[PDB]
DNA sequence: GCATCCGTGAATCGAGGGTG
DNA sequence: GTGTCAGTAGCTGTCACGGATGC
RNA sequence: CACCCUCGA
């Protein structure tokens, strides 16, 4: 019938009321954090309903059975789990003379070079090439400015 | 903070889905509404989630407050470029200007 | 699972509270899981079924009186029984009243025991008779038994999907005028509260 | 009266006035009035930002 | 209807050094 | 997988003030 | 960068 399952829960909350307020001081003292204790002390109890083959014989120390429990529990955590951005000058400065050197272009080298023989609509040899120049025009300019 | 979180909302998904006894659904529930607490104000409601060497973390409602807040440290005073700072020297020779 | 954001609970006012007309320890304890709260109650099904109610736990009351007087009734006779044959051993008196004392001690005890039983019954009652929304049940066994006996009449919850559920189940617009009400014409005391 | 404002609200005399001066053209009752003093702290949480 | 207790707030800029 | 007692540190050595909170 | 210390007008 359904008092059954109403005796899980009672017979719960009559172990809650004897040790998990007492378990919970044993998980701080060894981690010196009560949130971790908090979190510990159910993962414990959990276990416990999960475990029922350690409360039946009442008059055996369950007490004792979940401090090993925990214990175990924050040590498998003591496992191995053991700034500014720069300054945008150089970069900028040498974008402002890239952008001086784009000036001293044709706009066919231009259009080619912000970019691809898909679109353009010529040859990838052509590509290649005005690539080539464009950039021997642009290494050209940059060293007669002096970079 | 937000991870704490996390694992307890984790763990509420695992009760639920374990049928666990309603004591801690209801437990867990408490707990994930502390945590939550804790991240948008904590300290707020009794004792603050204490770091390592019982230091209360710092939450986001901290990240506005006082001095150290945004608003006070980092929008009505700005630090800025352009600017230096030196000892002071007494000059009579120099005009007003 | 539903949470609740801090500032609007815990922050002075609390406005849930001021929301709700709840006080701020009884939201705390809603909110943090240390009493339940009703959400809604039918209030006309348990009208058209109070008298049998009513009648149901009468008898129950009067059971646990019968029982009581009859198990009084086994002690007494008991020790007026083993006074006498303590007599006839010829104990003296001394050791008689030590015995009579003790009898009239687990009288008292069996006595409390019903007595425990036909408060508790009384509240059970109580409570059901005079159950409306956004009312506190701190204790959870009182609460167990109102779920198991009268389940089909009210429906309650705790935490925060329950004050998620109290604010759907909620009216703005008529609590508002019924504050503005308590404006227009009001005492000071209770119309700074109603502002 | 037939203002929206809340009785017990502290308002700027100049919406207070300028709501009056609708709603007593308009026909309903212009809301009431009395000077409050508040301080300097108090004034600069209540200002419209 | 009133004492208690909660929460808010409390100067500005600047130097170096240590650890988590 | 776990199974006899098995159980915080730290700390109050700030203060004035207003108003929601609570007896 | 979180805190901490010592210091300067």
């Amino acid at each position: 019938v359904s008092g059954a399952a109403a005796a899980e829960a009672a017979l719960m909350r009559a172990l809650y009321d004897e040790h998990a307020a007492v378990l919970w001081r044993y998980a701080l003292r060894l981690t010196g954090d009560a949130a971790q204790a908090e979190d510990v002390v159910q993962e414990t109890l959990l276990r416990a309903w999960q475990h029922p083959e350690v409360i039946g014989d009442t008059a055996r120390p369950a007490r004792a059975w979940l401090f090993t429990v925990a214990r175990n529990m924050i040590i498998d955590e003591r496992r191995s789990a053991r700034q500014s951005t720069p300054d945008e000058v150089n970069a900028a400065l040498d974008r402002l003379l890239i952008a001086d050197a784009l000036a001293q272009l044709s706009a066919e080298h231009r259009a080619v070079i912000q970019r691809i023989a898909t679109d353009l609509g010529i040859a990838e040899g052509t590509v290649k090439s005005r690539l080539h120049y464009a950039v021997r025009a642009l290494r050209l300019t940059l060293q007669e400015l002096g970079v | 903070l937000y991870r704490r979180v996390i694992n307890r909302n984790n763990r509420l998904k695992r009760l639920i889905d374990l049928g666990a006894p309603e004591i801690i659904v209801n437990n867990e529930k408490r707990m994930l509404q502390e945590s939550v607490d804790a991240l948008f104000d904590n300290g707020r409601r009794g004792r603050p989630v204490t770091g390592p060497g019982n230091r209360p973390l710092k939450s986001l409602s901290d990240l506005l407050k006082g001095k150290q807040g945004r608003f006070r440290q980092n929008l009505l005073g700005k630090r800025v470029d352009y600017s230096g700072r030196s000892v002071i020297v007494v000059g009579p020779q120099l005009k007003l200007h | 699972a539903p949470v609740t954001h801090i500032w609007y609970f815990k922050g002075v006012p609390s406005r849930l509270g001021y929301l709700l007309d709840l006080a701020p320890k009884d939201l705390e304890k809603i909110i943090y899981f240390a009493a339940y709260v009703i959400t809604s109650v039918d209030e006309e099904m348990r009208h058209n079924e109070l008298s049998t109610l009513e009648a149901e736990m009468a008898v129950e009351r009067k059971a646990v009186e019968d029982q009581r007087d009859g198990e009084l009734e086994a002690r007494a006779q008991k020790l007026e029984a083993d006074l006498a044959e303590l007599e006839a051993e010829g104990a003296k008196a001394d050791a008689r009243r030590k015995v009579r004392d003790g009898g009239e001690r687990e009288m008292r005890q069996i006595r409390d025991r019903a007595q425990r039983e036909l408060d508790r019954l009384e509240d059970i009652w109580s409570t059901f008779t005079k159950l409306a929304p956004k009312q506190l049940i701190v204790d959870e066994n009182l609460y167990r038994e109102l779920v198991d006996r009268y389940g089909e009449y009210f429906t309650g919850a705790m935490g925060a999907e329950s004050i998620q559920k109290l604010i759907e189940n909620f009216d703005i617009d008529a609590e508002a005028e019924s504050l503005r009400d308590v404006i227009r014409n009001g005492k000071g005391q209770k119309k700074l509260r109603a502002l | 009266g037939s203002t929206e404002f809340l009785p017990g609200s502290l308002i700027d005399r100049a919406e207070f006035e300028a709501e009056n001066r609708r709603v007593v053209a308009e026909g309903g009752e212009p809301a009431a009035g009395r000077p409050v003093l508040m301080g300097i702290t108090k004034a600069s949480l209540a200002t419209d930002s």
